[PDB]
């Protein structure tokens, strides 16, 4: 899509997803994301509608696993630029999900949220004929990052991330929740194939 | 060492009025032992504390919640201006995430970057918010320099602190460090200067005040003219010697259409997307 | 006064959009060409030329509506003649400054 075709295009109650990445990034597999969006058991009327904001280089990668797929769109451009946000109706969306590829890639251990951050504020800086009500939910990678997503809280960098408020109203996730999986599973020898399920 | 000497030699100029501000350095690497003598040569007046930008517990030892701003300094030096803007843009979102409501005042190398800044939700230029855009100002002032040559000098000798150098001998010097003696200052205007005309009140201030007078200002006008000129709570920015000297500016006595030429704005003029191969 | 339009509205576009998009002149269009610009006359040629060998800074706003420096030759205070075209700023000089008939003055300009 361009943004004049985005903008014409009434989008309501669907899913933007925000990708920072380029030609080095790696992959995040978001066939992974589109999948469960895509089950047989959605009516065709009721699923929802996906469109990615992104480098058109990392996204035309990914394109290969997830062509298939009924109802997905691609806006090239900046997911920081409030004109491509404006042109998708980010205050229509049921979810807008904010995640970086160029995660780990990086040994500063301190930018790789940086540009997640900034669009997470960006949104709920941003105003319509009013944004801070609009569902976000931010993957972050450094776990210390979470108390950076909310003003209006208590932030301590002794406080445990599933204590903390932006992951207690579920706004943000991280991939250090998962640990307790290695165990929850050798004990529970189903469990994978349920949460998988 | 340079850095910290250059802000404190500007920073407590006696050009400046009463600055009984407090300065206070947070840094995450131990000082040296030039720059801990440094901060012995500045006793009563900086404070130095070990510790992180990014951590909130430092921000809280160093009380960012009274401060009266936060000053961010850049290397203009570093190898990669994209990193070095990253990590100051990272400083800011820390800053303001443990309090809204401090003034930030920040260094940016690349202009695209500063961009980036004001879409921070808490980052307010309307109410002192300042980011220092290098590639902004120097490109401007190259750029002013073009209508008129040398106008870049004296605008970066308007806001270095410097005293009058005396030189006794016929030089070209002699003249020049008379010019670079001056600053430019702010003020509030009003007794005695509320509802004059723009011109009037210039010459009044420059002919018996003898001070260079109001370049701008109501707000931001740069020399109005005759017209658009009545405010009685309006700010002036003056050129003098001191800080000392613009103050009699206050408590004044009387005793002695069919094609788009321009952006959307009208602020710049504009013609369509030209193309490469046709300006080559 | 060096980047020549920093104005609230111009900022709000290129955070939008950053770009210009180009618009029709409407007359609140513009008005916002009006707005002055700095410019260097010559002191050798022109009404001020009186003055010019006059030798005295008497400023005269009431005419066109700013000046606020010089640009003299670095040879100029000498009586020995140079082929030196360089100049050096002198920013604010006195009312009563010695002026010489070979100096530019930096002033800000009236839209007309
Ligand atoms: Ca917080
Ligand atoms: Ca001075
Ligand atoms: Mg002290």
């Amino acid at each position: 899509l361009t943004r004049s075709e985005a903008a014409m295009t009434v989008l309501s109650g669907h899913v933007v997803v925000c990708i920072f990445g380029d030609v080095s990034s790696a992959l995040i597999g978001l066939r992974n994301l589109v999948m469960p969006l895509r089950a047989s058991n959605f009516h065709y009327h009721e699923l929802k509608h996906i469109v990615f904001v992104g480098s058109i280089e990392y996204l035309k990668r990914e394109w290969e696993t997830l062509h298939n797929f009924p109802k997905v769109s691609i806006l090239p451009g900046t997911p920081l630029s409030r004109a491509d946000l404006r042109a998708v109706n980010i205050n229509l969306c049921d979810m807008c999900v904010i995640l970086s590829a160029n995660q780990n890639n990086i040994d500063d251990t301190s930018l790789q949220d940086k540009e997640c951050i900034l669009a997470s504020l960006n949104i709920k800086s941003m105003q319509f004929d009013t944004g801070v009500n609009i569902p976000i939910i931010t993957e972050l990678v450094n776990d210390t990052n979470v108390q950076f997503l909310d003003q209006d809280d208590d932030d301590d960098p002794d406080t445990e991330l599933y204590l903390t408020q932006p992951f207690a109203c579920g706004t943000a996730f991280a991939v250090s929740v998962l640990d307790s999986l290695m165990s929850a599973t050798y004990f529970n020898d189903n469990i994978l194939t349920l949460i998988r399920t | 060492l340079e850095s910290v000497s250059n802000f404190l030699k500007d920073f407590l100029h006696k050009d400046r009025d009463d600055v009984n501000v407090e300065i206070v350095f947070l840094h995450n690497i131990s000082p040296n032992l030039e720059l801990e003598a440094l901060f012995k040569r500045h006793f009563t007046q900086v404070e130095f504390y070990q510790g992180s930008v990014l951590n909130p517990h430092d921000l809280a030892r160093v009380k960012i919640e009274s401060a009266d701003a936060c000053l961010i300094l850049a290397n203009k030096y570093c190898a990669d201006p994209d990193a070095e803007d990253a990590s100051n843009i990272m400083r800011v979102i820390s800053i303001k995430n443990y309090h809204p409501k401090i003034r930030i005042i920040t260094q940016m190398l690349q202009y695209h970057n500063k961009a980036h800044l004001l879409n921070i939700p808490s980052w307010n230029w309307k109410e002192g918010d300042d980011a220092i855009c290098l590639a902004e100002l120097k490109l401007g002032f190259i750029a002013q320099s073009c209508l008129a040559q040398g106008l870049s000098t004296m605008l970066a000798n308007l806001f270095s602190m410097r005293s009058f150098i005396k030189i006794e001998e016929d030089t070209w010097q002699k003249y020049y460090l008379e010019g670079v003696s001056n600053e430019m200052y702010t003020e509030y205007l009003s007794s005695a200067f509320v509802g004059l005309s723009f011109p009037t009140v210039c010459e009044l201030c420059f002919v018996k005040l003898k001070l260079l007078m109001i370049a701008i200002e109501s707000r931001i006008l740069i020399n109005p003219g005759n017209h658009l000129k009545i405010q009685e709570g309006t700010l002036g920015f003056f050129i003098a010697s001191d800080a000392k000297e613009v103050k009699r500016a206050f408590f004044y006595c009387k005793a002695c259409s069919n094609v788009k030429k321009y952006d959307s704005t009208g602020m710049f003029h504009w013609c369509a997307p030209k193309e490469i191969e046709k300006v080559i | 006064l060096v980047t020549g339009g920093a104005t609230p509205e111009l900022e709000a576009l290129i955070a939008e959009e950053n770009a210009l998009r180009g618009g029709y002149s409407t007359p609140q269009t513009l008005a916002n060409r009006d707005r002055c610009r700095v410019a260097q006359l010559a002191l050798l040629d022109g009404p001020f030329a009186d003055l010019g060998d006059g030798g005295c800074y008497g400023d005269l706003f009431c005419k066109a509506l700013l000046c606020f420096g010089i640009y003299r030759l670095r040879d100029a205070h000498l009586s020995t003649p140079s082929q030196c075209t360089k100049r050096y700023v002198i920013t604010n000089p006195p009312y009563e400054f010695e002026l010489v008939p070979t100096d530019l003055i930096f002033c800000l300009m009236q839209f007309d």
